[PDB]
């Protein structure tokens, strides 16, 4: 080791081999990025000495990468009508159209003859039982052949389905032709039909229908191939493309009364949900942290991992049998509750205990998160401080509340603020046990009780007919973690 | 609460810190710890308080057997080696902790810091968090935090050691105020003789975990108990010396020095169990040394070391034949340049005799000070 | 890109893909094209994404509801299949997979609901709802029940509701129409009245799901529940003594379960689409060849005539066979998103006695329109 | 009361919190034993089978193992492990700059970073398909199809946890890297040698917690990975949900073995959660 | 090595702690830091070690600007008054932490880990980690991790604050020894008193931020510059009395005792700016209280505290028509009770004059040992 010069020009080199190779091939965006991260990192490790910026640039590199990319990415669509309808892009739209096929003529049996060196293709008409026959052809590009009607067997067996497959490319070339005059074309490995295209691009961009004569152009502000007639043209065709479409989709966000209907009631909820889950997630995890590392505690290297087990087991099964669990009339829950209490609770059917229903589920859920956060974290307190605790008389409550509990708030805030927003957006767990169950009950559009303000939301855009609409979906996105951004700041 | 130790004994795995340990502090006295760095002071300190176990042996807190008891309800607070102050909290918070924890009342808690962070001049600083004070500072914040708190027993661990000179007599004169005051049992560690002898009703001499010797201050000084307690108090360290017990009387047992001088002394000691011939220790202070013109017995020798500290010289004299340096006390600056031919008188009244085990013949004359 | 000279085919879990491949080995043989059959997790999902850029498996098999949406999309290509091959297959399976008119997958499963019943405990089956009631009362007195299932989910409920009148979406002849729904009529209306009276008199209970219902029939606990050919299997070791049969009528009509057509469809980027229709067509639709892949896993009912007679020798698959005739092509346009959450919750609702059977299902119907 | 009276009741008021919490999981452990596929029954099955646990392993019950679910596990643990390393080293270092190292906008970037990733994880996958197709195609074993480019994605999940290392970096004293800065430590080596081996507890949290995260990770692997062979136990076990129905013993007895891997991992981090790490060095 | 320091200022917002100080440490001088608790003593320190910065004013060492520099190039090496040992590495990986980063000699490292540790000591604590060790033994840990490292400015923060009189004796000895064998400049923070006069070429006296004083040890001691030096140098502190000027020559000040007796008496001192009647301060050293039978001038009073030493008896006496006590040595044990009433000798050729602004009237008696 003596000079990083021959290690940054070496780098460099593939900075630009790359860069320049990402610039042709029609690969822009890709381009553009490449040559911005690497100008920030050579920068910072060369000439201008940004010391700090060497442990910061490897950690935002991935960041922007894997998390700020998909964020500018779903904004972008947020602005865009790209959904179930308008999925393709307009050039693969005209791509698809330009491909449909539309049957004129008739299908006729084709067979594939050898004639020594060179081949002889034959025609069955299905109706009037007239057999037909070429002369002897070759493979090998576009040909047109004309047709006989014979009357006797080619000489020569019958192609396999090998023999015709390997040869489809040439085979879909050749155009056969009737001895009445029609033309008919390749349409199946076992069939010659007068398949022709659907539509006809102009040089103008309008396409044009070969059957019905209606003509096409795009319509950009809805994106789709809307009909002309000498401007609109009642008739729009699938697929349909996505295309730029700007404030909308965010406007109709605060437009419709019913969607805006059940808003600020579920929004009460999804604030109070992961309050409260924050709270007890804390609470609980923290409380047994300490009693974890009591040292006077016996076994508690066998309660550390028992302790731990909700989280070491995929969330999708766990929250699935808790359904089982609270069962109103069945689940082991209300058997021993109706066993030795009177009371046999109604998880589901009642909104005030379903709401209860979750909390003690994601407390069982996400307890162990912060307790090994705790764990770790408590380890930041030197013992000398309970030392110095003792000396003054106190312990074990008193220790807590004075010294443990306010000597984590600091470093526990920015993962409590964190876990807020987490289970703002806990879509996984409401859906899994209620679709926002029990109904709120005249609710225009889908709302129950338990719904939070994602769960509402995802069934208004994929749910609810209409297909699965990603660009409002990302919209209401950007505007829920607008508002959530916004409140965690306050 | 009399605080007391029975043959109290430390072991971490084989590192024996402490060893079967006596002590008995009573009621109210104020009790001073001494001993070299790494002796075991805090050690013992700790075990009192709880936040150390005890291996083998009884501790007792009062009507009480204080083992296995948790340190919080010993009723006992501790101004550690460190200081272990709160760093979340300020300097008020600090010193109002242990009252605020065991009683209530804010008028009382605030009235009671400010007189508190009065004499430990404290005042300016109460709003001040931890990290932003100087080390003699936190020091004192520790001091504070114990002394507001007031408990059954105060442990002390080297509580002036980061002070200025004239602040650490102002809080020493605080300290043994407190404790005319309330009364209460004080255990105190310190590497600070002056603090030592000033502040104890009695002082313990802790020599490799095992207590070396107990008593009043000025008891230990003319009489201790072997060539250690002898050596380990007085300001400079007590000369020793090689000798030869020529001969043994009732009283009085006569040494020779180790050098061309040829002077036999006989010196007022215990003379009990004395073997003839056999090579014993002879302890002098430097403080006990007299001038030459003034004593009988003479020790002539080369100046090696002046230190000039103002109220007065410390000389080493080099005794021709002897394997380490004398060091000498006198009033006041005497100009001596190093190398220079000096001479000082050997008083035999001051004089203590080890034996080669190490323990002490006890000096049979009478020193002011001490009673029987 | 799609690839040219092979078949990259996609198939569910649950289905016999060994089976398939199989089948594939064998069309290669007679080809030279190779013939790769993946299982993707969430291939229903992870298709119309792959698809659109122009990429996925040239042939996607896949429930018929699922492809009237990729079809709307522009994914899948228009087939083509002959007057002669269309009449081996059964006509109403036909129906299911026809997005605008033009036929846009290729029929090969059929699935729907039956009626399961313990010999041991009910050696003859009811052959209507009515009765139902009468045969829960004798079975109550030996610790047991007439019928349970699944309440929960509208799936199960709807051969009882839509069995008098009930429909998702009227059928006009190749289109649905979107402002004709019938959960909001008489027919509707009736059947829940009836599914709320089971309740009532207690036959049934209001909050059992699908895991609480199949259990207690394994255990012999109900005398029959109703189900899908999936749950056979778990029955077959139990060693129940069970049977299948056709679904019992309500107010003189028989039940109208909802009908699930596994479908294969091909995509409309494949370069190789003529590739494929010969594969579907001369070598999986034939009885060898949807042999094959039965025999690595049952796929029950076929939309093949003449395998499907052979299958039906098992009375089982005669009777879901039976009862998918009677029973209800699922509507395979995006318009049944809402129907799955408005009739889940007016079922819920009715069943709770949170809404009254009328108004439960009214307000379903205005979640559905506008 | 006393102080043996609040151990022993800690033992009872923690014996009968586990039983609670554990009861959910002992039922998963349940349905996995239980013959069939029934997501509820007996806590003690009814009927008990092993070719659920049969068809985990190796084992053949006619009928051979559909799934290679040990493959599964050893992808888990391949993918999940050095994943965890990564985010580790890359949040580790981040935190650093944060703590100790004035620069121009830290206080509104570590802002951003949190913000940046409050952001409802939907239409995301979009966008990381494409990445990855482009990725691919310049540079192979990161892109589609490929554990290093399952691995690479989790790398972005750094911002919660650079908050967390940098919070429990300054607890350390200042003066322990004082004190290696006037013994002629470059930034880097008072990082390493001095307070890294400090703040080592913190690390495993953040090891454990990654490692975890990952190896329940569904939606990602499953949209990168295709190859059978190649699929983690997370995606590996998606076949067991259909439409219809669950194989719910086959998937409980996967979902069983997964917590193998952060048991032991858990246990592991163990030696490095450790209280006085600090006592000593730093007076006051 | 040389290490000067001009108009240095530190400020905390709104809290000075050091007001332009102005110091002069040449090459391989052994200077020493004296002063009280919080006067900014360990800040002097860490700025010259580059942990704290440069408020107002330039720091140089060698002969080079410093405020801009980084710790690690200044060529100083810091005993904390803290500690600042590595918790988790062992005594030896400590002391041999400096020079195995960077110019890692393994026969040389542990060579002189070892020499270190001997004198220090710790040869038996070698592997022990700092929780492992005492405050005292921690101490010369901290100490051995920079005489390992050999620095060319040596900064020492209190670093014989918590060991027995005997080691510290034994330290000191091992600092003063290293000094003259390497010959390198060394700044020493200590409040023993012992040391500061023992050590020192030059002392530094440090008030609320400012400079007072700066001298050699006999220097401040004979020679203090105003109140508040005389005050702060002296085992016990000197002590004050209210005096009356009465008359006034070049050579000398005439001044009048406050009590009954009214005893004027002539001092060999300044008297520049001193006007008659103006109220001074009258300082005497109780080292220097003379017995009552030599003396003319006598003080008779009251005896209020007794403090017995071995060597030494301290009295405290209430003299009337004085506020403060006056406190007097005298050698060997000496057994006078409380209220007993004591007279001591004032010697008018040691005592000590300063203005109303504390400043000293500087004595023109030559005391032996400065020059
Ligand atoms: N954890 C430990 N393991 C082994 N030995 C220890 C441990 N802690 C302390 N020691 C040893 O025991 C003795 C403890 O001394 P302690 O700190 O209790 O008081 P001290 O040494 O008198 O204090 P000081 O050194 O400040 O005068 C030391 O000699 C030390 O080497
Ligand atoms: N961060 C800070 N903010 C405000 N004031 C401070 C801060 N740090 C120190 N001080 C004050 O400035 C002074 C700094 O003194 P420093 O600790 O540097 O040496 P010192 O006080 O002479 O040492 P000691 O008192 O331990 O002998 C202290 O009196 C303290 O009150
Ligand atoms: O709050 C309940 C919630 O906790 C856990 O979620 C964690 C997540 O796993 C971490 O990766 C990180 O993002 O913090 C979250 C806490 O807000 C559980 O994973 C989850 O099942 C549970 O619902």
């Amino acid at each position: 080791d003596a000079l990083k010069w021959s290690v940054l020009g070496l780098l460099g080199l593939l900075v630009g081999y790359l860069v320049v190779l990402m610039y042709a091939q029609g690969e822009y965006l890709f381009a553009i990025t490449t040559l911005i991260l690497s100008s920030a990192g050579l920068y910072i490790f060369a000439n201008r000495k940004a010391y700090a910026w060497r442990y910061v640039y490897p950690g935002m590199a991935g960041m922007g990468l894997f998390v700020l990319f998909p964020l500018v990415c779903t904004i972008a669509i947020a602005f865009t009508n790209y959904s179930s309808t308008n999925q393709l892009t307009f050039e693969r739209a005209q791509e698809v159209l330009l491909d449909r096929s539309w049957q004129a003529g008739k299908t006729y049996n084709f067979g594939l003859y050898p004639a020594g060196d060179e081949w002889q293709l034959a025609l069955s008409d299905g109706e009037t039982g007239k057999n037909y026959l070429s002369d002897a052809f070759k493979f090998g590009g576009e040909q047109k052949l004309q047709l006989k009607e014979t009357t006797a067997q080619p000489e020569g067996e019958r192609a396999n389905l090998r023999v015709i497959t390997q040869n489809r490319q040439a085979l879909s070339d050749i155009t056969a032709i009737l001895p009445d005059g029609n033309k008919v074309m390749m349409s199946s490995l076992r069939q010659f039909s007068g398949t022709q295209p659907l539509y006809t691009l102009d040089g103008d961009g309008t396409l044009t229908n070969n059957q019905s004569g209606v003509k096409y152009r795009p319509n950009n502000q809805i994106g789709f191939y809307q009909s002309i007639t000498a401007n609109w043209g009642d008739e729009k065709l699938s697929p349909g493309y996505t295309v730029t479409t700007g404030w909308k989709n965010f406007t109709r966000v605060f437009t419709d009364e019913g969607i805006q209907k059940p808003f600020l009631a579920i929004f009460v909820w999804t604030v109070v949900f992961s309050l409260i889950t924050v709270f007890l997630t804390v609470a609980v995890g923290m409380v047994l942290a300490c009693l974890v590392q009591w040292e006077a505690l016996r076994g508690k290297a066998v309660y550390r991992v028992l302790l731990i087990l909700p989280y070491a087991v995929p969330s999708f099964i766990s929250i699935l049998i808790f359904k089982g669990l609270f069962n109103q009339s069945f689940g082991e829950i209300n058997m021993m509750l109706s066993a030795l209490f009177g009371v046999k609770p109604a998880w589901f059917s009642d909104p005030t205990t379903a709401r209860t229903m979750l909390i003690i589920v994601n407390t069982w859920l996400g307890y162990p998160y912060m307790m090994i956060l705790c764990m770790g974290l408590l380890k930041a307190i030197p013992d000398d401080l309970y030392e110095a605790s003792a000396m003054d008389g106190a312990g074990p409550f008193q220790n807590f509340f004075k010294i443990t509990l306010p000597l984590l708030i600091k470093p526990l805030t920015p993962l409590m603020i964190a876990s807020f927003a987490f289970n703002f957006n806990n879509f996984v767990l409401i859906q899994l046990l209620t679709n926002g169950g029990p109904d709120r009950l005249g609710t225009t559009t889908p709302a129950g009780y338990t719904d939070l303000l994602v769960n509402y939301t995802y069934r208004i855009a994929f749910e609810g007919g209409g297909g699965q609409d990603f660009g409002l979906a990302a919209a209401i996105a950007t505007l829920i973690f607008l508002l959530v951004g916004a409140l965690a700041i306050v | 609460a009399s605080v007391q130790l029975q043959n109290v004994t430390k072991a971490w795995g084989e590192v024996v810190v402490s060893k079967d340990i006596n002590l008995d502090i009573h009621e109210g006295e104020f009790v001073v710890f001494v001993g070299p760095s790494g002796c075991g002071k805090s050690t013992l300190l700790r075990m009192i308080a709880g936040l150390e176990t005890i291996t083998s042996g009884d501790l007792f807190i009062g009507e009480k057997r204080m083992n296995d008891t948790p340190p919080a309800e010993r009723g006992v607070g501790m101004v550690f080696q460190s200081y272990a102050l709160y760093p979340h909290l300020s300097v008020a918070e600090n010193m109002s902790f242990g009252l605020k924890l065991a009683g209530a009342k804010k008028e009382v808690i605030n009235q009671r810091v400010n007189q508190v962070a009065e004499v430990l001049q404290l005042a300016h600083l109460l709003d001040r968090k931890p990290k932003a004070l100087s080390g003699g500072q936190r020091q004192r914040v520790a001091i504070g935090r114990t002394l507001v708190a007031e408990p059954s027993v105060f442990l002390l661990d080297q509580p002036l050691s980061n002070l200025d000179a004239a602040l650490r007599v102002q809080m020493r004169i605080e300290i043994s105020r407190l404790h005319k005051r309330l009364g209460r049992t004080m255990i105190y560690v310190t590497h600070d003789q002056v603090e030592a002898m000033t502040l104890a009703d009695k002082i313990v001499v802790l020599d490799a975990g095992r207590v070396a010797q107990v008593g009043k201050p000025l008891e230990l000084y003319h009489y201790p108990a072997d060539r250690f307690v002898a050596g380990f108090i007085g300001s400079p360290k007590m000369n020793f010396l090689p000798v030869k017990v020529t001969a043994t009387a009732i009283d009085q047992v006569q040494v020779e020095l180790p050098m061309p001088n040829r002077q036999q002394v006989w010196l007022p000691v215990e003379s009990r169990d004395v073997q003839v011939g056999a090579n014993m220790s002879l302890g002098i202070r430097p403080e006990h040394l007299l001038p030459s013109d003034i004593a009988d017995v003479i020790l002539e020798g080369e100046v090696q070391v002046v230190e000039q500290l103002g109220n007065e010289t410390q000389i080493h004299i080099q005794i021709p034949s002897i394997r380490q340096n004398l060091v000498y006390r006198q009033n006041d600056v005497v100009l001596v340049e190093e190398g220079a031919t000096f001479a000082i008188g050997l008083p035999p009244e001051r004089c203590h005799l080890f034996r080669e085990d190490g323990t002490a013949c006890r000096r049979l004359h009478k020193e002011p000070g001490v009673a029987s | 890109k799609i690839e040219e000279g092979k078949l990259v085919i996609w198939i569910n879990g649950d289905k016999g893909y060994n089976g398939l491949a199989e089948v594939g080995k064998k069309f290669e043989k007679d080809t030279g094209i190779k013939v790769t059959v993946e299982h993707p997790d969430k291939l229903e999902e992870k298709f119309p994404q792959v698809a659109a850029t122009g990429d996925g498996p040239d042939i996607i098999f896949w429930a018929h509801d699922r492809f009237g949406g990729y079809a709307q999309s522009g994914l899948l290509a228009e087939i083509t299949p002959d007057k002669a091959f269309q009449d081996k297959l059964y006509p109403f399976t036909w129906d299911a997979v026809r997005y605008n008119g033009k036929l846009i997958a290729y029929p090969i499963a059929v699935e729907a609901l039956s009626l399961i019943y313990n010999k041991d405990l009910l050696p003859n089956p009811p052959k209507t709802w009515e009765e139902i009631p009468a045969l829960d009362k004798e079975l109550k007195a030996k610790g047991k029940s007439a019928l349970m299932f699944n309440l929960q989910e509208p799936y199960f409920t709807w051969p009882l509701i839509a069995a008098d009148g009930g429909y998702a979406f009227k059928y006009e002849n190749g289109k649905y129409d979107i402002k004709d729904v019938g959960v909001d009529n008489a027919g509707a209306k009736a059947g829940l009245t009836f599914l709320v009276d089971l309740i009532k008199n207690k036959h049934m209970n209001a909050d059992t799901d699908y895991s609480i219902a199949e259990a207690a029939f394994n255990k012999g606990e109900t005398a029959m529940t109703i189900n899908g050919p999936w749950a056979w299997s778990n029955i077959d070791t139990s060693k129940v003594n069970y049977g299948v049969t056709v679904l019992p009528t309500f107010k003189g009509q028989p039940s109208k379960p909802f009908v699930g057509v596994l479908s294969a469809g091909i995509n409309a980027a494949s370069p190789n689409k003529e590739l494929a229709k010969e594969f579907l067509e001369n070598y999986l639709l034939t009885d060898e060849g949807l042999e094959a892949v039965n025999k690595d896993k049952p796929l029950g009912a076929v939309a093949l005539k003449s395998y499907e007679e052979e299958l039906a020798k098992d009375p089982r698959i005669a009777a879901t066979m039976e009862n998918a005739q009677k029973g209800e092509i699922m509507p395979n346009i995006p318009q049944m998103s809402a129907f799955w959450y408005a009739v889940r919750t007016a079922v819920i609702n009715a069943a709770s006695g949170r809404q009254t059977v009328d108004e439960a299902l009214k307000d379903a119907q205005t979640r559905i329109t506008k | 009361k006393s102080q043996k009276a609040r151990l022993f009741i800690t033992h009872l008021l923690l014996l009968l919190f586990i039983a609670a919490i554990m009861f959910p999981l002992l039922m998963v452990v349940a349905i996995s034993l239980r013959q069939g596929n029934f997501a509820t029954g007996s806590l003690i099955p009814e009927q008990i089978s092993w070719d659920h646990w049969k068809l985990a392993l190796g084992f053949s019950v006619i009928t051979p193992p559909p799934f290679p679910v040990l493959l599964w596990l050893w992808n888990s643990v391949k993918v999940a492990g050095i994943s965890a390393i990564g985010i580790v080293a890359l949040s580790t270092t981040c935190a650093y700059a944060f703590a100790r190292m004035r620069f121009p906008g830290k206080a509104t970037l570590l802002k951003g970073m949190l913000i940046f990733q409050m952001f409802p994880a939907v239409l995301s996958l979009v966008a990381l398909y494409a990445l990855f197709d482009r990725l691919g195609e310049y540079i192979p074993f990161i892109g589609l199809n490929t554990h290093g480019g399952v691995i690479f994605a989790y790398l972005g999940g750094i911002a919660l946890h650079v908050w967390t290392i940098k919070g429990y970096f300054e607890t350390i004293d200042s003066s322990l890297e004082e004190a290696a800065a006037l013994d002629g430590a470059t930034p880097w080596q008072a990082f390493r040698l001095v307070l890294l081996p400090l703040s080592v507890p913190i690390l495993a949290v953040v090891f454990i917690l990654s490692f975890i995260a990952a190896i329940t990770e569904v939606p990602v692997a499953s949209l990168l990975l295709r190859d059978v062979n190649s699929y983690t136990l997370a995606v590996g076990m998606q076949q067991y949900l259909n439409p219809q129905n669950y194989l719910w013993g086959d998937f409980a007895a996967a979902a069983v073995m997964s917590a193998l891997p952060i048991t032991i991992v858990f246990l592991l981090a163990q030696r490095w959660l450790v209280n006085g790490l600090t006592a000593g060095g730093v007076k006051g």
